């Protein structure tokens, strides 16, 4: 029922505009993608390890822009800026991945560029987790998700008050409750056909966090299989 | 440790 008032229109716009702007070849990137070879992925592999290490930083990168990109992100002391991006990064970076699944190919796009297998994504060191972000791509497919709305479950992710060490705890929440709030208003004039798409896609949010952990578990299995060889952004953000 | 991460942030 309730239409999003004229304030969050503003804060939709501005979540919108971060998003497109620091996606990946924007809307290009179902033209710009290059299918990784099917020999590189197969069954720890280091050849595929390399290609992942090659576009793990400006992905991380990325989202540290699409943060900057947010007025109430940059209102916060440095010392949680932080720990937010650090606690959202593969999460967002894995919503990315997710919303560019092509089930003609069964492929995930990284980087706008580089299409990958569920096994690809497996055995280039991600483990487990290839099969959480391909199933969430799978999911979200049914959803037919606006960039508008992609935005707005970063900005939910991002804006987590239950970081371990933050300090602004009150304000992180009270900020990632008015992008609750647009996104369920957005969500109601987008006039969706589906019945109870908000709680469903609210969910998505535990996917995502699962992904996020998950991940922070397979980084102690990739530190007693494959350090010299991880990118230094990469070490900085999933350690601590 | 929050170097890099430092750079990216107080950058542009
Ligand atoms: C969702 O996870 C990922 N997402 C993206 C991405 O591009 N998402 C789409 C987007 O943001 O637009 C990547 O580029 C990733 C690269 C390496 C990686 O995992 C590995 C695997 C092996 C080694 C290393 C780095 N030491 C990382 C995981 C990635």
């Amino acid at each position: 029922k309730p239409e999003p008032t004229d304030e969050e229109w503003e804060l939709i716009k501005t979540v919108t505009e971060a998003h497109v702007a620091t996606n990946a070849q924007g809307s290009h990137w179902k033209q710009k993608r290059k299918f990784l070879p099917e020999d590189i992925g197969q069954a720890v592999d280091l050849e595929a390890f390399s290609h992942f290490t090659k576009i793990i930083t400006p992905a991380i990168t990325r989202v540290v822009d699409f943060a900057k990109k947010l007025p109430m992100f940059c209102e916060l002391p440095c010392e949680d800026q932080i720990i937010l991006l650090k606690g959202c990064c593969m999460e967002i970076m894995s919503l990315r991945a997710a919303v560019r699944y092509d089930p003609e190919s069964e492929t995930l796009t990284l980087n706008g560029e580089m299409a990958v297998t569920r096994g690809q994504l497996k055995n280039g060191g991600l483990g487990v987790v290839s099969d959480a972000i391909f199933d969430l791509g799978m999911s979200l497919s049914s959803f037919n998700l606006d960039d508008t709305e992609v935005a707005l479950l970063q900005a939910v992710l991002l804006m987590s008050s239950d970081r371990p060490g933050l300090a602004c705890v009150e304000r992180i929440e009270k900020y990632q409750d008015s992008f609750l709030l647009a996104f369920e208003h957005y969500i109601n004039y987008r006039k969706h056909h589906v019945t109870h798409f908000w709680p469903k896609l609210l969910m998505k949010v535990t996917d995502l966090r699962m992904i996020g952990a998950c991940h922070a578990s397979r980084f102690l299995h990739m530190k007693v299989e494959c350090t010299e060889l991880f990118p230094p952004l990469f070490l900085e953000v999933f350690e601590d | 440790e929050n170097a890099l991460l430092r750079y990216l942030l107080d950058k542009d």
